[PDB]
């Protein structure tokens, strides 16, 4: 186990110093946006370490 | 080991429900998306949907949205697929599959379970 | 669904091909088309993952590429190891994946 510890994998732009991006807003496809659905395109930004 | 451990075969009364469980092993359970595909013994193969152990989001086809739900269980590194109404048209071997894609949801389905045979009788 | 020819024939050491006639929509411009090799009584494995790419452990005898609307993978120098049916797959828009009907590779 120990899947509690997450880390952000994809973001639209690099962080400012001491930034805290708590939002799990879905990443941008490059194509037309995905207004709240995962899949092919607009993937989920977080990722569990394991 | 990337072998998926899949639950035993189950027989169900028609119209009722059934749940299928696949236990991941060896690989990292978190990011790797897990699809669910059915193969009727007649012919062909069809795709229902996927669950991801990272976020828990679902998606389905139109043929199964509102008729079948899926869920995860990160404690035992397993994901469950639930069917609400086991119709006689749904006698099939249900396969759980992993994608090559690491944390993205491309449909590159590589390693498959040994086959949980689902039988609907009357 | 994706239409597909039902069968193909050959002999060990020959070269044959298989295809599935999907539309220009949902196959041609909508990439990530993949094929799978399925023996009866056992789980299948991905055999071409991209439109033209082989996963690790794939033998060199297998090759495929989309061609306009249709897609096709051909096998040369076959043996008794390839007596299985072959299913193709495409994204087909908005998380609604579809498989083909499946063609059976036969060897004399
Ligand atoms: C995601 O996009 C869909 C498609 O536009 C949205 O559904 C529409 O929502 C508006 C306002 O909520 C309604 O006026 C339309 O009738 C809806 N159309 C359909 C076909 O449902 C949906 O609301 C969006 N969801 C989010 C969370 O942004
Ligand atoms: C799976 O993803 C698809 C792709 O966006 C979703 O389909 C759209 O969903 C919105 C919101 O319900 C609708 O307004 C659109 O009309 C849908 N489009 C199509 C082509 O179906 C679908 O809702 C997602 N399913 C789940 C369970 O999340």
């Amino acid at each position: 186990g120990n899947y509690n510890y997450l880390y952000r994998l994809f973001r639209k732009s690099n962080l400012k110093p001491f930034e805290r991006d708590i939002s799990t807003e879905i990443y941008q496809a490059g194509s037309t946006p995905c207004n709240g659905v995962e899949g092919f395109n607009c993937y989920f930004p977080l990722q569990s370490y394991g | 080991q990337v072998q998926l451990v899949q639950s035993g075969a189950e027989v169900k009364k028609p119209g009722a429900s059934v749940k299928v469980s696949c236990k991941a092993s060896g690989y990292t359970f978190t990011g790797y998306y897990m699809h669910w595909v059915r193969q009727a013994p007649g012919q062909g193969l069809e795709w229902m949907g996927w669950i991801n152990p990272n976020s828990g989001g679902t998606n389905y086809t139109q043929m199964f949205q509102g008729r079948v739900t899926m869920t995860r269980d990160t404690s035992i590194s397993t994901a469950y697929m639930e069917v609400s109404r086991l119709r006689s048209d749904d006698t099939a071997v249900y396969y759980c599959a992993r994608d090559r894609s690491w944390a993205v949801v491309y449909y590159y389905m590589d390693v498959w379970g040994k086959g949980t045979t689902v039988t609907v009788s009357s | 669904a994706l239409t597909q020819p039902p069968s193909a024939s050959g002999s060990p050491g020959q070269s044959v091909t298989i295809s599935c006639t999907g539309t220009s929509s949902d196959v041609g411009g909508y990439n990530y088309v993949s094929w799978y090799q399925q023996h009866p009584g056992k789980a299948p494995k991905l055999m071409i993952y991209e439109v033209s790419k082989r996963p690790s452990g794939v033998p060199d005898r297998f090759s495929g590429s989309k061609s306009g609307n249709t897609a096709s993978l051909t096998v040369s120098g076959l043996q008794a190891e390839d007596e299985a049916d072959y299913y193709c797959s495409s994204y087909a828009g908005s998380n609604n994946l579809v498989f083909g009907g499946g063609t059976k590779l036969t060897v004399l």
